[PDB]
């Protein structure tokens, strides 16, 4: 009785898997109008000849563990992101921009994934930079984005008065934090396509393409607690483990060499190939 | 009984006669937005039948020596019907696509095309400095109606090789079986809305593997279109215009 | 960059050795491959220039056995153990890591 | 207090460990999930992808050429057209598709394999190929009546354009360290030459030659033990 | 597989040479061509390089705004030299060959010499 | 299974996943073809 067109789901299904997936037994089969090994690759969809279906086979009873694949243990090692030079006796103190894009070791495993989303968990690894490993004080503080980062030596924001701040030595083991997940939007994203604000973008050097802001995450800052200025030199390692992660939307593996931190260049002069090559096509070794 | 296949949205229907199936992206029909996840708090203003059509866009040629194509969506759709008058208006934006590739030919004919679709695609210089350093334009990032060309297929712009590239969701055009291919693609972004402008979601990608080849008399030009079409888009966000 | 062949003028005697080297270079290992590059180049007088050892230490086909080259860091060297009567053209050195290209002096021979 | 005594493993950093460690932001709350679709739980879900394999790698071919492999009519029977090694993480053809750089990663992998074909050619040409396999022990076959002793499925080119062989796991050991050398030949996996069966028959005023674009994936029982670190980075500086 | 350049002719100051070569032998759209010059009794210098698929053009900053490369589809190269000449450019020019794909060498067949 | 801080980011790994279902990888077609037919009928 009134206006009537105003009134007018799912494929997969998960399944728990303990260990690998085992063999029927089969026959021979002389049989028309059933073919199992023919397909269409065009239909974009991959094969599913099983080979119960291809090949005369044993019952197999299957124990072996599909335990050590999932990405929980596959991130959970710790591995280098960054390395902090400290001088003294000609400024005193150091700081470094937080971005794990720097090292190629972590980053190269980490671009296998698009949206991620975990909880970090840092070590510093503090030596002098000649093996002597005498007993200092070091501060490490934490700036988040916008609280002033520090100017001099002894200047009023090394006070601690809300943002964090580790105190340890040289002589004792290494420091570790947990820091938990930090980002405005509801996962990190380490592509960005896309300007990051309004306006009009030039045509020759546009250094502002792809400058994602939801990773922006501060700067950590580090000097030696003292009134006279010391006279010694310093490196850190800070390690980084990540844990219960989760990821979406899978992408290729990086091949090509790295150039910048931030941006993806490659160098087209020079493109390295894939396979190492051989003498013709018809020999195998 | 399935070959041919009859996809119709709003008011502009599609027939084809040699198709080869259907790929949905990741297993998941596009919707919209529940409540649990929205965070805006005025009432989105989601047309149905205006903005939910085949739009056509302007066919390429291919040839002996070609390379490959790029589109970025949705920078395609910012000037033509009205879907190019809901995104500049509108500061938000949500919607999925229904991709569409023609491409016929004859018998005796042969080739193969490759059409992908990959999520958050940036495309990288291609100089050798390390700091100026070079940089892409602003009409290379965000090509237009037309879409650039590619200058090294082998590695797709950003150091990742073809022969990986199967990952993503794709079906094959290959000219002796079938000539039109089908991608349905949900809405895949972190924050729940986007910005329409700035922010462009994926990019097409047609990149010819065996090359065209053909035994003299036959016809020489054979063109490429494109056909793609929003589902269940809704806006939000009213402010003037910004182009 | 810039490359220093350390003899402009080498006069071995037949049956003898050679060490033609360039000591002046910069780090020339990158293009971040590893691999430096540093290939070496004959050029009779009457002809086209041609290959020789390619990579610091690889040989091309079709050079004898005599050619042998190695080195490290900033030093390379070339060793032939016996000078024929082939060997006698200039010698340049082709760095290729860095994007201006610089091919380097070059060395005579003359007995 | 009570009285603890000390053990070896004090002071020590492991890196693979996991142990709690002191939250710096006491009381926090993250931001909240959305549903966003194509989510992950494994790396067993992208071995399963059929990929390109790279079977062209020889001197002559450069660029786009590299990933297909040429027919052509034969002036005789009995040919041989292509031939590569079953090794994921040995150089060669595998080493640009997603096994050979997860297998990387990972020592002794284990399991079945599948490579499937597909055939770009024109409407009117057809033909047939074996595709056969060997288990490994001797050298690689020399005519095609001794490679037709192994595993063989015989294709033939219709309205369809795919064959699937599926290569079985045949092998002493549970697992197979996927290596190569001297020492580790004990762990090597034989051929998979493709033979001409018997022809490519050609139609007047048709191209001829065509091209076979080789794949490669992993079948269901596909499993890896022990995350090692990968060989195929590159750097000597910081990335300044 | 030669590369045949074209004949030496003499030019005095204020033209320009368009120096040509044409592969013979090969699969053209695959190789990148470099154009190295030969001082008189002194070292070789390097100007630069054309790709033969998608253009690309790259030349030393020595050389910036003279000799301008273009490109042949009908197997031939760039055919160009320097706009405005001086006295010292009467060098030998050759042209030669690199893969796409890197071999980890460079420079493998050569020229002739104008 | 055991915690000492009052916040739940700062604890260990939690619990074994143990669930998979590649069907959204493999074979993400609308008309679901079987095995043991021709795929393009
Ligand atoms: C005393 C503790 C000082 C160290 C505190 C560090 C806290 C910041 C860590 C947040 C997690 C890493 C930041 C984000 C990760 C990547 O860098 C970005 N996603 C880059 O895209």
């Amino acid at each position: 009785d009134p206006v009537e067109d105003i009134i007018h789901r799912a494929i997969s299904s998960a399944t728990n898997v303990e260990s690998a997936a085992n063999t029927t037994p089969s026959s021979h089969r002389l049989e028309t109008g059933r073919v199992p090994a023919l397909q269409a690759a065009e239909t974009g969809a991959t094969s599913n000849a099983t080979d119960e279906n291809m090949i005369e086979t044993r019952c197999v009873v299957n124990r072996n563990g599909v335990l050590e694949t999932t990405i929980n243990h596959f991130f959970s090692r710790s591995g280098l992101v960054g390395v902090v030079n400290l001088t003294d006796g000609t400024t005193g103190y150091a700081t470094w921009d937080i971005d794990i894009m720097g090292f190629v070791q972590l980053r190269r495993k980490c671009e296998m994934f698009t949206y991620m989303r975990f909880n970090a968990e840092f070590t510093f690894v503090t030596t002098t930079e000649n093996g002597g490993a005498r007993p200092y004080m070091l501060q490490y503080m934490y700036v988040p984005p916008g609280a002033p980062k520090p100017t001099g030596r002894d200047a009023f924001q090394w006070q601690t008065a809300t943002n964090p701040s580790v105190f340890v030595k040289l002589t004792d083991p290494p420091a570790q934090v947990s820091v938990p997940f930090m980002s405005p939007a509801s996962a990190y994203q380490w592509f960005y396509d896309g300007y990051p604000t309004f306006g009009q973008h030039p045509e020759t050097s546009n250094t502002t393409y792809g400058l994602c802001p939801n990773n922006m995450m501060g700067t950590f800052a580090v000097r030696v607690v003292s009134r006279e200025a010391s006279q010694l030199k310093l490196q850190t390692r800070v390690y980084m483990k990540l844990k219960h992660v989760r990821a979406w939307v899978p992408r290729p593996i990086r091949s090509q060499p790295y150039l910048l931190k931030n941006f993806p260049n490659y160098d087209s002069s020079k493109i390295t190939n894939s396979a190492r090559d051989r003498s013709s096509i018809k020999q195998a070794n | 009984s399935d070959r041919v296949a009859q996809l119709t949205v709003g008011n502009s229907s599609i027939t084809t006669q040699e198709a080869a199936n259907i790929v949905l992206a990741y297993g998941e029909w596009p919707e919209y937005c529940p409540d649990t996840d929205a965070t805006a708090v005025d009432k989105p203003t989601r047309p149905d039948v205006s903005v939910n059509r085949f739009y056509t866009l302007d066919s390429k040629m291919w040839q002996e020596n070609s390379t490959g194509w790029y589109w970025k969506f949705p920078d395609v759709l910012n000037k033509t019907g009205v879907f190019g008058q809901n995104a500049q208006f509108h500061y938000l934006y949500r919607s999925g696509f229904c991709l569409h590739v023609q491409c016929n030919a004859s018998k005796f004919h042969q080739g193969a095309l490759l059409v992908a679709v990959i999520p958050e695609f940036v495309i990288a210089g291609r100089g050798s400095n390390t700091k100026e350093a070079p940089h892409p334009g602003f009409t290379t990032t965000f090509p237009g109606t037309t879409g650039a060309t590619f200058y090294d297929p082998y590695v797709l712009d950003s150091g990742v090789p073809l022969s990986q590239a199967l990952i993503y969701p794709h079906q094959w055009i290959n000219l002796r079986t079938n000539n039109c291919a089908t991608v349905i693609v949900p809405y895949i972004n972190a924050v729940p809305f986007d910005s329409a402008i700035n922010h462009s979601n994926f990019g097409l990608i047609v990149i010819p593997v065996s090359p065209l080849k053909y035994s003299s008399g036959a016809t020489t030009a054979i063109p490429i279109t494109i056909t793609i079409a929003p589902l269940n888009s809704e806006f939000g966000g009213l402010r003037q215009a910004v182009s | 960059d810039v490359l220093m062949t350390q003899t402009p003028l080498s006069l071995p005697v037949s049956l003898g050795h050679q060490a033609s080297i360039s000591c002046r270079s910069s780090q020339s290992i990158v293009h971040s491959n590893g691999n430096t590059y540093l290939e070496w180049y004959l050029q009779k007088p009457g002809q086209s220039p041609k290959l020789l050892i390619y990579t610091v230490s690889n040989r091309f086909s079709g050079v004898p056995d005599r050619f042998s080259g190695s080195g490290s860091g900033t030093d390379f060297t070339l060793r032939i153990t016996s000078v024929e009567a082939e060997d006698l053209g200039v010698y340049y050195c082709f760095q290729g890591s860095h994007i201006p290209y610089t091919f380097g002096g070059g060395t005579k021979l003359e007995i | 207090g009570i009285p603890a005594e000390l053990r070896p493993g004090t002071n020590q950093f492991l890196t693979t460990d996991d142990g709690t460690a002191a939250p710096i932001l006491p009381g926090f709350t993250p931001t909240p999930t959305i549903h966003i679709p194509g989510e992950v739980h494994s790396l067993l879900e992208l071995c399963r992808v059929e990929t390109i394999l790279e079977v062209n790698n020889t001197t002559e071919a450069t660029g786009l050429t590299r990933l297909l492999i040429p027919v052509s009519s034969q002036n005789k029977a009995d040919e041989l057209c292509a031939a590569f090694m079953v090794d994921p993480g040995r150089i060669g053809p595998w080493q640009s598709t997603l096994v050979g750089q997860i297998c990387r990663y990972y020592t002794q992998w284990s399991g079945s394999l599948k490579v499937t074909f597909m055939f770009t050619g024109s409407f009117m040409a057809t033909g047939k190929m074996l595709v056969a396999y060997s288990p490994p022990g001797s050298a690689q076959p020399a005519n095609r009546e001794t490679a037709m002793l192994g595993t063989h499925v015989i294709w033939d080119f219709g309205l369809q354009s795919s064959v699937s062989l599926v290569i079985p796991w045949i092998s002493n050991t549970h697992f197979r360290t996927a290596k190569t050398g001297g020492n580790y030949d004990y762990y090597t996996a034989g051929v998979v030459t493709l033979w001409y069966q018997t022809n490519y028959v050609v139609p007047p005023e048709t191209p001829g030659e065509a091209y076979i674009i080789a794949m490669g994936a992993a079948q269901d029982n596909f499993t890896l033990k022990i995350c090692k670190d990968t060989d195929e980075v590159t750097q000597q500086a910081v990335l300044q | 597989v030669q590369l045949q350049q074209s004949g030496p002719d003499l030019v005095k100051t204020g033209a320009s040479v368009r120096v040509s070569c044409r592969a013979s032998g090969y699969s053209f759209t695959s190789y990148y061509i470099h154009w190295v010059r030969l001082n008189h009794g002194k070292s070789l210098e390097w100007i630069g390089y054309i790709n033969c698929y998608n253009g690309d053009i790259t030349y030393n900053q020595k050389f910036k705004g003279k000799a301008s490369f273009t490109l042949d589809t009908s197997s031939s190269t760039a055919y160009m030299e320097f706009n405005r000449l001086t006295s010292e450019d009467s060098a030998v020019y050759y042209c030669t060959r690199e893969r796409y794909g890197t071999p980890h060498y460079h420079f493998d067949v050569w020229g002739a010499g104008p | 299974n055991i915690n000492y801080y009052k916040d739940s980011y700062a604890a260990s790994a939690t619990r074994q996943d143990f669930t998979q279902d590649p069907k959204k990888f493999t074979q993400p077609v609308l008309d679901s073809i079987r095995e043991l037919s021709a795929p393009l009928n």
